[PDB]
DNA sequence: AGAGCGGGGAGCCAGCAGGGAGCTG
RNA sequence: GAGGGAACCCACU
DNA sequence: CAGCTCCCTGCTGGCTCCGAGTGGGTTCTGCCGCTCT
């Protein structure tokens, strides 16, 4: 849904990093040159940016009831 | 029954009413038997 | 080998066999109607019981033109000498017993069917 | 230009990218409800017969012209407004569309001229509208619009809203009609029978079927039969022929046996002719048919009657259901025995029943027609009881207070609400299941469910052939997709590419072939038979044609430029004996292929570049299929068919196996469905556990829809965190799963790790758990509305005093405002209560009818929602919100039938750990693996760990040259791992080194809806039922267990006789009854004032107090109800 | 007058219709 | 401190 | 010795059975019109 905050695995900080890897993708890095420049060495966390759906993107397409 | 026979009646509707007691008492003990008219509820359900 | 029916021509029906005692022959006489008529062949019931050994009279030609049936280029035909054939088996219940080849020339107009 | 094989996976990617770019996933449905709307409805409301009413001036009524508006809602206030979807899902309202048909009435009157009235627009009932249908609101809608009606964009339609539930209409597998099929029925006085279930095209009516069987052996030899329909004794097949007009032989056998020179055909006709010799004209034969119907006749002309009536519109009404259409109908019988003469012979082989060519999908446009053809038979019943009853005395009727609305609206609702299929009044024979509420449990639950397929075959029966994988099935139905248990192999799914026809009229192929060298059978001598090739249409024996070369080249080169024969007419011919059959009918089932002609593919390079840039050249699918390059193949076509399996089949070999291939498969991939698809490397698994994660993937935990926030489900799981998957096939673009997923990538590590991953259960990782590793929440709405039962009983939502209300369960009601309801943000426990209401009894005049929170089920009331339903009540919705962490007892799953729970949960510090210090999130048993031989699982860690170092995403269709275990191992050992997955781990407890090296992976699991906290039930004492006063069902109701017979069973073999006593006696229900000591009957007793006496024995001072299972009194008090007397002899 | 009452398989068993023997006037 | 049945469907081992 | 009686056999119809235990859901009772004021 929303990118989580930590790596489930380990606990490097994740949640700060994927606006940087949507601009890195954008700036048409590799997304293992882009994994790389966000310092995410560890698969696990790799797997955690790489694999990332945001859902949050479309649930925000919805008028808010509140 | 008793009043087709007690205010006396033909015989043609007391058979009729004997016809349709006797199916009444056996769909009490007996629902599931074969070739007659099963015992229905207002729903279509089948008496148990 | 299997005989025929016979037909009465008046009332367009069936004939039936019967055997004249006045010549002492065989006569197929119908009996909706009148008609009368003498056999030329005296067999009136045949059977076969091991004589299934022809195969080929079921098989009709066309099954050469079929793109699932396999095609052989080391039978060639003896009526035309062509190299492609198309090779299958007797599918009946009556041909559970082998596994014959039968063959049909893929050439057009050929239609030459063998076995082995 | 040729595709060269580097580039044909890209190809044949790009063509099924168009595809589902096109046609998507459920178009099936969609399909088949728009052509019930927009044709069938209008069919069936014509081909009804008008209403010719005479006590007498004479009234008829002709039905014309249907209306359907679009789904609206009336008020109490009657003003009319656009129904949402969403709106009907909350308010429990229907999703239909009134539907307004225009009728003529006119009045004939003694020396008088007609009368006509035009009643426009008359309103007959409320069709239910599928969802995102042409008759839909949400058709034509963009995402921005379909967002801005908080709808979901990737939600697919194709089911209806009855009562705020989403219901989806099961396609059902239906015998092919019209077509004549020969069985040798096991252990029967026939031999061989052929039956024909006719049916006549574009008209909803039930099919016909005729029998044309030969008998047993063990008289002079074999004889054809026929049962007919309503002739209830098997009328010899010469006198059928006797009474269709035809008193010769050589008629009778040239209808019958083509060739004159066949001798055993003529051996085998001769006892059926010889025993039918003493019947020669056709009105005896006539009588003798009519003789035995289901209604005798005194008259003969009667019976002359009745037997011609049969013989014309009900035997075979394919053919003809018409007058002088009795050579049609005869040769069709004639070739009818002729089948089952070559089938008897031997020369022709025996028919299937599984085989899919012979049976056709009735969808939701067949299914709706039979329902709806039905309701108009019976609206017009109605209608003519009205305008009899009234011009039996009145002088007029109006016609709207004739027209009974609720026919074809509560019928059409009742049926799609239920399930059962047909009529309410006759619930009992209508089948059930063809309607089912729509699983919304994640996205792959909603699109299996909606491309779902049933044989409607008892699922008690023990043979096993309709359930088997008939050979048949391939890239139509998935291998994979079946359930477990009682319906296996009878509730089937469709692969991705598989399209079910709609259905086409046979018309413009019948002028075609008219103008194209077919001679009709009305103008031919049956002596030209014997060599030309026959020609069915639909099923319907047309004519005859001396060159099939250049007639089914034609018509297949017609079929590929959508010309005269449209792309989903399947065109069949059987070579080898001389038969081309046309078939135009709804219900069979397609797939494209690619065409191959001269072992090349027609596909080219253009193709490809023009679908490269399928948003700027508006070049599709269907321009494919225009160019003549893929072709729509049904399953009798796919008999006569050459497929190559890849283009590299059609490349020359060493040992050639064929080169005349006819098509080719667009990839092989294409035979899964939608839940079979994805799974990573099916073809690396055991073929059961691709049938595992087939049911298991519908019972993960994702977001099952994007606005699940609008919605108000009655059960809703959404995972915090699911992610795609790393290892992904190319059939997962179009299922939407890499935007709807349902599941995590862990790290698995495939250990013997302290021992309690045994026997199918995983260890996890505290600490991921804590940072929302698979945490979850659980929806549950409540559902209540203020319904008034009459003048006295007016329940209403008003928050509870004990001073007023009876009948409460003792619970706070403090959390409740003053509206009755509770409100979104409070904290709610399993005695809570959420829902206050009361109803008003004729001090206590309220009794308190308050909505109870489920047992045990912790949460925060998520949102509230009030409206009103149809009847104007008050209503209202509340969705509790539970967040459901990872526990102990929770069932994980991979994707590949590696289902478990979860056995323990260890933290970080405890879990082992790689030198990275990466220590798994899940631990699996290595015992999982052998015996299941799931491979795949072990290749989709190795290429996750791949994939995750790359930063790729791994492809894992399941048929991939470029992609195999040692290509995957050199790619991982580029990246300074150890090239098959395993790693140096460390014991997290002591710091050693692990002597063995564990395979450790990223590895897609998946939580599964079937959480411990969902199923856990205990029981001390409680509710007992009214009836026996045993305990409950289910813990739901806090019910106790079944110890049903074979634990009796059990306890008897350890010869525990007091445990079995508490068990069937003390635990269940304990009774106490009062026995006569003489008769054995049970007596009164007042135990109050020890008053013992027994009726029948005057007996006061001789009563036994008895101990017995209530259940036990239950029985013998039904048996003395049965005069059956239980005497209970205490000696 | 609205409120309320009425109206599929599988396998075994039992009875009846065909035999073949014996019997008597 | 305990107030419905039945039918059907799905699922679980 | 012909016709009748009296028990073996063949047939068809009737009848009764079809794993154990669990969750969850929806939909139905009940079906509508009356005769009295
Ligand atoms: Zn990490
Ligand atoms: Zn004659
Ligand atoms: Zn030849
Ligand atoms: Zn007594």
């Amino acid at each position: 849904m929303i990118i989580p905050v930590r790596c489930f695995t380990c606990g490097k900080i994740v949640g700060n990093k994927w606006e940087a890897y949507l601009g890195l993708l954008q700036a048409e890095y590799t997304e293992g040159d882009a994994l790389d420049a966000l310092g995410l060495k560890r698969y696990c966390c790799r797997r955690m940016l790489l694999a990332h759906v945001d859902l949050i993107e479309k649930l925000l397409n919805y008028a808010p009831l509140e | 029954l008793r009043r087709n026979e007690q205010n006396g009646a033909a015989a043609h509707v007391i058979a009729e009413d004997v016809k349709l007691l006797q199916f009444h008492v056996a769909t009490m003990v007996d629902n599931e038997l074969p070739g007659l008219p099963r015992a229905m509820q207002k729903s279509g359900r089948p008496l148990k | 080998g299997f005989v025929g029916i016979r037909f009465c021509q008046e009332c367009n029906n069936m004939l039936y066999p019967k055997e004249d005692k006045e010549n002492r022959i065989l006569l197929y006489a119908c009996r909706n109607c009148d008609y009368q008529q003498e056999a030329d062949n005296s067999c009136i019931y045949v059977n076969k019981i091991t004589h299934e050994v022809d195969e080929l009279t079921q098989i009709i030609a066309d099954v050469s033109q079929d793109p699932t049936l396999p095609r052989t280029e080391d039978h060639p035909c003896q009526k035309c000498g062509h190299k492609e054939a198309v090779f299958f088996q007797s599918h009946s219940a009556r041909a559970e017993d082998a596994m014959r080849l039968y063959y049909v020339c893929t050439a057009p107009h050929c239609g030459h069917r063998w076995t082995e | 230009d040729e595709i060269t094989p580097d580039l044909w996976q890209e190809a044949c990617w790009i063509v099924i990218s168009s595809y589902f770019d096109e046609k998507g996933l459920v178009r099936q449905q969609l399909d088949s409800f728009d052509e019930f709307i927009q044709m069938s409805v209008q069919r069936i409301v014509e081909d009804a017969p008008p209403i010719d009413l005479q006590a007498p001036p004479r009234y008829l009524l002709k039905f014309e012209q249907i209306y359907l508006s679009k789904p609206t809602h009336w008020e109490r206030d009657g003003a009319p407004s656009p129904m949402m979807p969403n709106e009907a899902r909350l308010r429990n309202l229907t999703y239909s569309a009134p539907l307004y048909v225009d009728i003529t009435k006119t009045v004939i009157k003694e020396g008088e001229e007609q009368l006509q009235t035009q009643h426009q627009k008359t309103f007959i009932g409320k069709i239910p509208i599928m969802l995102r249908s042409t008759y839909c609101l949400l058709n034509g809608l963009t995402d921005r619009d379909l967002c801005e009606l908080n709808e979901c964009p990737l939600d697919p339609g194709g089911y209806f809203i009855i009562n705020g539930s989403e219901k989806v209409l099961i396609a059902q597998e239906k015998m092919a009609t019209n077509t004549v099929y020969v069985f040798a029925k096991k252990d029967s006085k026939y031999a061989y029978t052929g039956e024909c279930r006719s049916c006549l095209e574009n008209s909803s009516r039930p099919t016909s079927t005729i029998w044309v069987s030969m008998l047993a052996r063990g008289a002079i030899g074999q004889r054809i039969v026929a049962t007919l329909p309503y002739i209830k004794q098997e009328v010899p097949i010469i006198i059928v022929f006797r009474a269709l007009g035809f008193v010769s032989d050589r008629d009778i056998l040239e209808h019958i046996i083509y060739d004159f020179e066949d001798p055993e055909m003529m051996e085998m006709v001769k006892p059926s002719l010889d025993e039918a010799f003493v019947i020669q004209e056709q009105n005896v034969a006539l009588n003798f048919i009519g003789s035995r119907g289901a209604k005798p006749g005194v008259t003969k002309e009667k019976r002359i009657k009745y037997a011609k009536e049969v013989l014309q519109k009900e035997m075979l009404p394919h053919v003809g259901v018409s007058d002088f259409c009795e050579t049609k109908k005869a040769y069709f019988l004639g070739y009818m025995v002729h089948r089952l003469l070559l089938a008897a012979l031997g020369r022709r082989e025996l028919d299937d029943r599984d085989h899919y060519g012979n049976k056709r999908l009735d969808l939701a446009g067949p299914l709706l027609a039979f329902l709806f053809r039905g309701m108009f038979k019976n609206l017009l019943k109605e209608v003519r009881i009205y305008a009899q009853k009234f011009i039996d005395r009145g002088k007029d009727f109006n016609l709207e207070l004739a027209i009974k609305t609720r026919i074809i609206s509560d019928g059409l609702k009742y049926s799609l609400a239920t399930g059962n299929w047909g009529d309410q009044k006759k619930a009992h024979q209508a089948r059930a299941g063809v309607s089912q509420v729509l699983n919304r449990l994640t996205f792959a639950s909603t699109l299996s469910h909606l491309r779902r397929l049933n044989s409607p075959i008892g699922r008690d029966g023990k043979l096993a052939k309709p359930r088997q994988l008939h050979n048949t099935l391939w890239g139509m139905v998935c291998p994979a997709e079946t359930p477990e248990g009682h319906a296996v192999g009878l509730v089937k799914n469709l692969a991705l590419m598989a399209y079910i026809s709609v259905g086409s009229q046979p018309s413009p192929i019948l002028e075609f072939l008219e103008e194209w060298s077919m001679e009709n059978l009305e103008e031919i001598s049956p002596a030209a038979i014997a060599d030309a090739t026959k020609i069915f249409v639909n099923g319907c024996w047309v004519g005859i044609h001396k060159d099939p070369e250049q007639l089914m080249n034609t018509l297949r080169k017609l079929r590929r430029q959508m010309d005269i024969i449209v792309s989903e007419v399947s065109m069949i011919r059987d070579i080898r004996e001389r038969e081309i059959r046309i078939y135009t009918d709804a219900g069979r089932i397609c797939r494209p292929l690619l065409i191959v002609e001269k072992q090349k593919l027609l596909l080219k390079k253009r193709h490809i570049d023009q679908l490269k840039e399928r948003e700027y050249n508006n070049y599709s699918w269907q321009d494919l299929v225009a160019s003549g390059v893929v072709e729509y193949i049904d399953t009798l076509e796919e008999e006569t068919v050459m497929l190559a399996m890849t283009p590299d089949d059609l490349q020359e070999k060493e040992v050639a196996y064929c080169s005349t291939y006819t098509h080719c498969e667009i990839h092989p991939s294409m035979i899964l469905g939608v839940c079979a698809s994805i799974i990573p490397f099916p073809d690396h698994n055991q073929s059961p556990r691709n049938t595992y994660q087939s049911a298991m993937g519908k019972q993960a935990m994702g977001v099952y829809i994007t606005n699940f926030h609008v919605r108000m489900d009655t059960l809703a799981h959404v995972l915090y965190y699911p992610q795609k998957p790393l290892v992904t096939t190319r059939s997962m673009e179009y299922l939407r799963f890499r935007e709807l997923p349902a599941g995590i990538n862990s790290i698995v590590a495939i250990a013997s790790y302290t021992g309690y991953n045994q026997e199918d259960s995983v260890i996890m990782n505290r600490s991921a758990v804590d940072r929302g590793f698979f945490r979850s929440v659980f929806y549950r709405s409540y559902k209540e509305q203020e319904s008034k039962k009459g003048f006295d009983q007016e329940e209403v939502f008003e928050k509870p005093t004990r001073e007023t209300c009876q009948g409460m369960r003792h619970a706070i009601y403090d959390k409740l405002d003053d509206d009755g309801l509770i409100a979104p943000g409070v904290r709610v426990s399993g005695d809570d209560v959420i829902i206050g209401k009361t109803v008003t009894l004729p001090r206590y005049t309220k009794r308190d009818c308050s909505t109870f929170l489920r047992t045990s089920e912790t949460g925060i009331v998520d949102q509230v929602m009030v409206t009103l339903n149809q009847e104007g009540y008050k209503f209202c919705k509340i969705r509790v919100r539970s967040v459901r962490i990872p526990q102990i007892g929770d069932k994980f799953a991979s994707r590949h039938g590696q289902k478990g729970t979860c056995g323990i949960q260890y933290r970080q510090e405890d879990m082992p750990f790689t030198c990275e210090g990466i220590t798994p999130d899940i631990i699996i048993n290595p015992h999982a693996i052998p015996s299941r031989m799931t491979i795949g699982h072990l290749i989709e860690c190795l290429q996750g760990k791949v994939s995750a170092n790359k930063g790729e995403i791994g492809d894992a269709t399941p048929f991939n040259d470029a992609v195999n275990v040692q290509k995957i191992s050199n790619l991982l050992s580029d990246y300074g791992y150890h090239l098959r997955g395993n790693e140096v781990l460390y014991n997290g407890f002591t710091g050693r080194k692990i002597t063995s090296q564990i395979f450790i992976g990223p590895t897609y699991y998946q939580r599964l809806k079937h959480m411990v906290d969902d199923k856990i039930h205990s029981r001390a004492r409680g509710p007992i039922q009214i009836l026996n006063r045993q305990p409950m069902e289910g813990r739901s109701r806090d019910g106790g267990l079944r110890f049903g017979e074979m634990e009796r069973d059990c306890q008897i073999a350890h010869g525990a006789a007091q445990f079995l006593r508490e068990r069937l006696f003390e635990a269940s229900d304990p009774y106490q009854v009062h026995v006569c000591n003489l008769c054995g009957i049970m007596a009164i007793a007042n135990t109050r004032t020890h008053t013992y006496e027994c009726r029948g024995c005057r007996n006061k001072t001789q009563i036994s107090l008895v101990r017995m299972p209530y259940a036990c009194k239950l029985l013998f008090q039904e048996l003395m109800s049965m005069s059956i007397a239980p005497r209970m002899m205490s000696v």
